[PDB]
């Protein structure tokens, strides 16, 4: 519930930014943004931009025309990408906030909804003056991607009937009036959307924050954008790539573990993919593409793409087999520091992997092609109209099990390369004159909580209604969550030093009930937190609350609540400092009444600062150390018995109901955690 | 513990019986059985057998030649089977104990030991003079088939070495000498191999009791032999078949649930089968065959087998397409629940399917060939020479996921028939003026405990060592599942003095997604725990039933040496004398979880036929002719079904202590 103060100039500018997220699916002919848009003469505005070549480029594509309103926009299709990147460059190179805003009002009014939102979200995140301003949560901007079609439909019907037929009847269908607004209860999906064991974890993969999280990841550093803005970070880009996915997959594999699901399965482009998924969405023209269980990847429609994909991976194998090779106009050694970066950019086909300021249409991307084949859609009708899968959007990608299958496949390939890195030696890890004597944690408890957000942006309003910037329509759904807990660390030091304290969470046992060995477990640990303590000689005890963990955040406030906070000169400080991290809700994987066993790994090493990175991301240790150190590479497990290391077995309990559905039953009062 | 008393005459006979289960692989030439065996002339004793035809057939077949002593007998192959059956006829039609005994002595001396034991074990069970007698648990008689080859080899090593060479070193391997037994700690197969998720269940599928259990089931009632002996039971044979599998499968499914493993996989004979089995067992000639994951059933070698199997099924599908048809000289109508008999006999292809006493080679078994193809072995060399798989033996069948997948398939087809039957109506099931007002159950808690079994029969001795009655005895110990005893307290309001039957079922609560389980489609996942009778007085009653008294389960077999001690005290074990073919008590509950895995208990009270007289258990079941598994022997309709004399209690299965069996086996 934490805030940050803000003056009137901010408030007024902020409000201007947010005003464009109102009733995104329509136009209020009475809005201020509409007057600005009408007043804006795009052909006479060359002087609004600091880059005339970008403006000229836009005006050219614009003279021929863009993606029409009402078609689905996706970053994964070439022409739409060029157009969206072009729009973004105008947003970005606008000289001023006033020029930025006029341009944004223009695009808001005259361009495809999805395109505009896409570029506007990114621009705000990216523009120097505009960063430090808050954005509505991805699910409040794009409800259509965060709301399964049962509810979305009920919403259509409720709006068409301007309320309920008879209030008791739609109490039974989970629809409520609460404070002049509607609330629809929403369950997670059937086996008619997840038609296999994967359904056990719908509550994770359909989770709105998880999905938001991935969308924020993309938006902070789009594959198509070079690193110029982040200077010295350019060097660490590929390294992020690995860390982001490795880390995400670890979090995901933990959920599997507590639902008895075991290892994410391998697959092949020459065989059928066992595990299907039926996205519960529809676009303007099309229901989303369904991928049934045992879907044949290898058919006529996909042959040429499979040829592409196969060689793409096999050339990585050739790079591993040589060790030094000239590739992409560089001479690159895989014992080199620069290697980690290369690898990452190679798999993502970055703008950085090439010359490029902005990615050339013609540089074929393994991720792009992978998502087309796994999405299982029919081939696009023309280049403005394609049949959407979940893999077509960062908002929806984490929903399809095939997503984790793809990125696990990538991560394994990079781990294959990671054999070329030099495993940390003993004195390397050994912190001289520093020992952790004990670690102690509070009770770790997961549980479920209803959570609300306003889905009004996917609901339609009348000419009259739009004047009021109407937003009646809320989705209440049980989401994972845990109680706050503290870790206390007992330390003995010879000397006063400065130390970094990192603590990770990972698995304890196989699916066979065997202890994981570190040589096989290191990729399965995810970072919870890091910080810097001045450490005194003698015995000390460091306490750390789950509330202060570096890698997690509070939920976003609805746009309504943001405005209510501006009215009293404030902003939600997590939405401010760190919108791009995992929600704290999802910090722990769902536990059991037993207590599910995991290891908390605590690690203390010497703090040796470097000049602050200017960061596209999660502020990471002001260190020359890698991301996710010391788990950034294969280990020699002997070297992990150091006195400044501590593995502590920890059990995650659960409380109240065991399944989200038990919360959305009309007339049943659930067991709520206390 | 639970015993029974026996005269010196029974004692002499019992010890004579057990002498054939003592050193099975070798012959003591000094021993009494050998002297008797070697020279005994069957021909001269022809008039000491009930059935001349049988004995003639035996002598014919025997002079032709039987299987050799070094090979591995299996009942699933024609020629070996027939030899066995003839030998069995010989044992069965013996005039008296003496002749039977003399007949065994001969066979032990002159024949393949596997064949002999198969034959003898069944004869002992099936002979009327021998009712009341006791056979040793199968894991003592055939220990090589109840342990993985790691352990077996350790046994042989220790024997070759005439003891432990470095006791401390041996202790690292779970081997130590304890008095005059050598003790081997034994881990389940997944401690050394986790090839697929099915390995999660090894403590069940390898449990020496479960496997022995199936072996008893077959021995009591072999597919090749008629149920003539059992009179009225014959008309119920099919019913017993379905019930046995449908129960076993339900119990299996429970284990699946608590390991997060869901419904039993379906296969196709025209397709590869996803679930492999890697048997860690062997024979003096060969290893058991392995079935890799995604093993293709449809290869040249199997083309004909598949045709046969496909047809066998399609044939039953056709029966289902008519409701009334003529097959195997009978007229069948699937609206008649008694047709279950025919249906069960059809699938098992048993003697009672035809009108016959024994099956014939030309009456080709669906189960035999299903087993054969699922077993994945290469084609047998000759009739006595094949590569064994776990489905060549009843001792080993439960070890292979494919076993459950096969019988699942069969059972399902049988319930496709059950759909023809009219659902029990409100007024078939009502118990007028009686009401179960409450059910309360004690703590339900599972755990593992070390269990030892005498595995000595696996050890070969010396000429010199045999006359010296030198001792090299071998025990194998491993954690086996068990549970704490518990009470079910049932509170019922009888309007009036009446005699009732109470029945107790255990069933799942949810499926693996948390969908609560509806009787309409989950009736066949109900596992029957108890069947008993009670006087019900007017007003309020309460029955207290303890899991020890549950009628459907048995105590662990006593070891031969312990039985041997009891005989010197005119004592014999009760459970082993009568109740051997039942499921062992310790396995009644699936492995719970530390926090309480959810199941449910279904109590059902219904009117008992007075008797006008006092009541005893075995005939009390036969006096009321309710079908096995009543009232859950056919599809239910939830709304038509529930009634005041029914009760459903949500229950929770906890587990205490060490959760993984290997932790017991740690050095
Ligand atoms: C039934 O299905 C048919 C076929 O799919 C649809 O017909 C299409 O209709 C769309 C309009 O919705 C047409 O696309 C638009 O029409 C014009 C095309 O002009 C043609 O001729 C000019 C020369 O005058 C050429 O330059 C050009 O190559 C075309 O062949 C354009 O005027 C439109 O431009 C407008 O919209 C764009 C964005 O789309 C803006 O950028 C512009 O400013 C401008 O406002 C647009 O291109 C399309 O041509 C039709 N297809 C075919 C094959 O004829 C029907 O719409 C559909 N019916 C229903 C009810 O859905
Ligand atoms: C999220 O998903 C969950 C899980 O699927 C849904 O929960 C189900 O919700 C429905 C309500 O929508 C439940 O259905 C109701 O069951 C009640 C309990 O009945 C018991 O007792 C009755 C006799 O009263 C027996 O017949 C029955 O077997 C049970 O023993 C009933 O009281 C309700 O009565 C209604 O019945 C008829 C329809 O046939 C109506 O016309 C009546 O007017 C009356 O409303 C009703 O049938 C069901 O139990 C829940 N399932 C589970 C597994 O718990 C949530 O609804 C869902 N939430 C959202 C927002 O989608
Ligand atoms: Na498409
Ligand atoms: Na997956
Ligand atoms: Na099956």
């Amino acid at each position: 519930f934490k805030t940050t103060p803000v003056d009137a100039a901010f408030v007024e500018k902020q409000k201007k930014i947010l005003s464009l997220f109102y009733n995104v699916n329509e136009i209020s002919y009475e809005a201020e943004y509409y007057k600005v848009a009408q007043d804006f003469n795009i052909e006479a505005s060359k002087d609004c931009y600091t880059n005339m070549k970008a403006y000229e480029n836009f005006m050219m594509m614009y003279k021929v025309g863009f993606l029409p309103k009402n078609l689905e926009f996706s970053i994964f299709y070439e022409k739409m990408r060029e157009e969206a990147i072009a729009l973004f460059k105008l947003f970005y190179y606008a000289k001023d906030f006033e020029c930025f805003y006029k341009t944004a009002c223009y695009a808001r009014v005259y361009m495809n909804q999805g395109m505009f939102l896409y570029a506007y979200y990114i621009a705000i995140i990216q523009r120097s003056d505009t960063a430090s301003f808050v954005l509505p949560a991805p699910y409040e901007a794009y409800p259509q991607y965060f709301v399964n079609m049962e509810v979305k439909n009920k919403m259509d019907y409720v709006k068409m009937m301007d309320g309920c037929l008879d209030e008791k009847i739609c109490y039974n269908y989970g629809i409520i009036k609460e404070n002049e607004q509607f609330v629809m209860y929403a369950n997670y999906s059937n086996s008619l959307t997840y038609p296999n064991n994967e359904d056990r974890i719908a509550y994770l993969t359909e989770d709105v924050g998880l999905n938001a999280y991935y969308y924020y990841f993309h938006s902070h550093l789009p594959f198509w954008w070079n690193s110029g803005k982040y200077g010295a970070f350019k060097e660490r880009r590929g390294e992020i790539y690995f860390f982001f996915y490795q880390q995400l997959l670890a979090r995901y594999y933990m959920e599997r573990l507590t639902n008895g699901l075991g290892k994410i399965p391998e697959f092949s482009w020459y065989s059928p993919l066992r595990t299907g998924y039926l996205p519960p969405f529809n676009s303007f023209y099309y229901p989303f593409a369904q991928r049934s269980n045992d879907y044949e990847l290898h058919t006529e429609k996909n042959y040429e793409e499979i040829r592409f994909l196969d060689i793409y991976e096999k050339t990585f194998f050739q790079y591993l087999q040589q060790g030094h090779f000239k590739a992409f106009d560089k001479k690159i050694d895989l014992h080199s520091s620069k290697a980690v970066n290369f690898v990452g950019n190679y798999w993502q086909t970055n703008a950085d992997l090439f010359e490029e300021d902005f990615l050339q249409f013609y540089q074929r991307s393994y991720e792009v092609n992978a998502r087309r084949v796994l999405g299982a859609a029919p081939k696009p009708f023309n280049q403005y109209t394609f049949i959407p899968s979940a893999l077509d959007f960062y908002q929806t990608s984490a929903r399809d099990p095939a997503f984790y299958q793809l990125y696990k496949r990538i991560v394994q390939y990079i781990i294959e390369f990671k054999q070329y890195q030099v495993p940390y030696t003993q004195e390397a890890l050994h912190f001289v004159g520093l020992k952790i004597s004990d670690v102690k944690v509070d009770k770790m408890v997961t549980f479920f909580d209803h959570f609300d957000f306003d889905a009004f942006n996917t609901v339609y309003f009348s000419k009259e209604e739009l004047k009021s910037s109407p937003h009646g329509y809320k989705v209440r759904q049980p989401r994972l969550n845990h109680k706050p807990f503290t870790v206390t660390i007992d330390i003995k030091s010879d000397v006063a030093t400065n130390a970094v304290v990192k603590m990770f969470l990972g698995p304890k046992y196989d699916e066979n009930g065997f202890p994981f060995s570190l040589e096989d477990n290191w990729m399965n640990f995810y970072e919870l937190d890091w910080f810097v303590q001045k450490v005194n000689p003698g015995q000390s005890q460091i306490t750390r609350s789950s509330t202060d963990f570096a890698f997690f955040k509070e939920d976003s406030l609805p746009m309504a609540e943001i405005y209510k906070l501006l009215d009293q000169g404030k902003i939600p400080t997590d939405m401010f400092n760190s919108s791009d991290t995992m929600p704290s809700r999802l910090m722990l994987p769902k536990g059991t009444y037993d207590g599910f066993p995991f290891q908390l790994f605590v690690f203390v090493y010497p703090y040796e600062p470097t000049p602050k990175e200017s960061e596209p991301f999660k502020a990471v240790v002001p260190d020359n150390k890698p991301f996710g150190y010391p788990f950034d590479r294969p280990v020699l497990p002997q070297y992990f018995k150091q006195p400044n290391m501590f593995f502590k077995k920890v059990l995650v309990y659960h409380e109240g109901e065991l399944f989200p559905y038990l919360f959305n039953i009309p007339h049943y009062t659930p067991d709520k955690a206390q | 513990i639970k015993t029974k008393n026996v005269d010196a005459v029974f004692v002499e006979k019992q010890k004579k019986i057990l002498s054939f289960f003592q050193d099975v692989s070798q012959l003591n030439t000094d021993d009494e059985y050998y002297k008797i065996g070697k020279d005994y002339d069957i021909e001269m004793n022809m008039d000491n057998y009930t059935n001349k035809k049988a004995v003639e057939e035996f002598l014919k077949m025997y002079r032709t030649g039987f299987m050799p002593k070094n090979l591995e007998f299996s009942v699933f192959y024609d020629k070996m089977r027939d030899e066995a059956i003839a030998l069995f006829h010989l044992f069965y039609y013996a005039k008296d104990f003496e002749t039977f005994y003399k007949t065994a002595c001969f066979a032990r001396v002159h024949l393949n030991q596997g064949q002999f034991l198969y034959a003898f074990y069944i004869a002992v069970i099936q002979r009327s003079d021998c009712h009341g007698f006791v056979v040793p648990a199968p894991y003592e008689v055939y220990p090589k088939m109840f342990m993985n080859m790691e352990v077996l080899q350790k046994i042989y090593v220790t024997k070759m070495q005439d003891g432990l060479i470095n006791p401390e070193a041996a202790a690292k391997y779970g081997i130590h000498k304890e008095n005059d037994y050598f003790v081997y700690k034994a881990n389940y197969s997944n401690a050394v191999l986790y090839n697929n998720e099915e390995q999660r269940l090894t403590y069940f599928t390898e449990d020496i009791g479960m496997n022995a259990y199936y072996y008893y089931f077959h021995s009591h009632l072999p597919f090749w032999w008629t149920s003539e002996k059992y009179g009225a039971l014959k008309e119920r044979r099919g019913e017993v078949y379905f019930y046995f599998y449908q129960q076993l499968l339900a119990r299996y499914y429970f284990e699946r649930l608590t390991n997060g493993l869901g419904k039993i996989p379906e296969f196709s004979w025209y397709s590869p089968i996803k679930t492999g089995y890697y048997p860690l067992m062997l024979t003096k000639f060969t290893p058991f065959a392995q079935r890799p994951d995604y093993y293709n059933l449809h290869t040249e070698e199997n083309y004909e087998r598949v045709r046969f199997l496909d047809t066998y099924e399609k044939t039953f599908v056709q029966f289902l397409q008519k409701d009334h048809f003529e097959a195997f000289g009978q007229k069948i109508d699937f609206h008649d629940p008694k047709a279950i008999n025919f249906v069960g006999n059809y699938w098992q292809d048993n003697a009672d399917l035809y009108g016959e006493e024994v099956t014939k080679d030309y009456q080709r078994s669906y189960e035999v060939f299903a087993r054969r193809v699922l077993g994945a072995a290469p084609m047998p060399f000759d009739k006595y020479t094949f590569m064994p798989s776990a489905m060549d033996f009843y001792q080993t069948s439960l070890r292979d996921p494919a076993f459950y997948q096969l019988y699942n398939r069969i059972v399902e087809y049988i319930v496709e028939f059950k759909q023809y039957l009219k659902p029990y109506t409100q007024d078939k099931l009502y118990f007028d003026g009686v009401k179960i007002t409450d059910v309360k159950v004690d703590k339900l808690t599972t755990f593992f405990e070390n269990f030892e079994f005498d595995a000595s029969n696996s050890v070969y001795f010396s000429k010199e060592e045999i006359k010296n009655n030198h001792v090299h005895d071998v025990k194998v110990r491993q954690p086996r599942l068990n549970h704490s005893p518990f009470n079910v307290n049932i509170e019922v309001d009888s309007n009036v003095a009446s005699d009732a039957v109470v029945k107790i079922f255990l069933a799942p609560k949810y499926d693996d997604n948390g969908i609560p389980l509806t009787l309409e489609d989950n009736w066949m996942k109900f596992f029957e725990l108890d069947w008993f009778t009670t006087k019900l007085t007017a007003g309020q009653n309460k029955i207290i039933r303890n899991s020890n008294e549950f009628v459907i389960f048995k105590e662990d077999s006593v070891p031969m040496t312990e039985i041997m001690k009891m005989l010197d005290e005119g004592k014999v074990p009760f459970d082993m004398s009568e109740e051997f073919c039942y499921m062992p008590k310790r396995l009644m509950l699936p492995r719970g979880t530390e926090g309480g895995f959810p199941f449910q208990l279904f109590v059902f009270v219904y009117p008992f036929d007075n008797k006008g007289k006092d009541l005893a258990p075995f005939e009390s079941f036969v006096l009321d002719n309710k079908p096995l598994g009543f009232p859950l022997d056919r599809p239910v309709v939830d709304a038509l079904f529930k009634v005041p004399n029914m009760y459903f209690k949500d229950i929770f299965i906890y587990h205490e202590g060490e959760r993984f069996p290997y932790k017991f086996n740690i050095p």
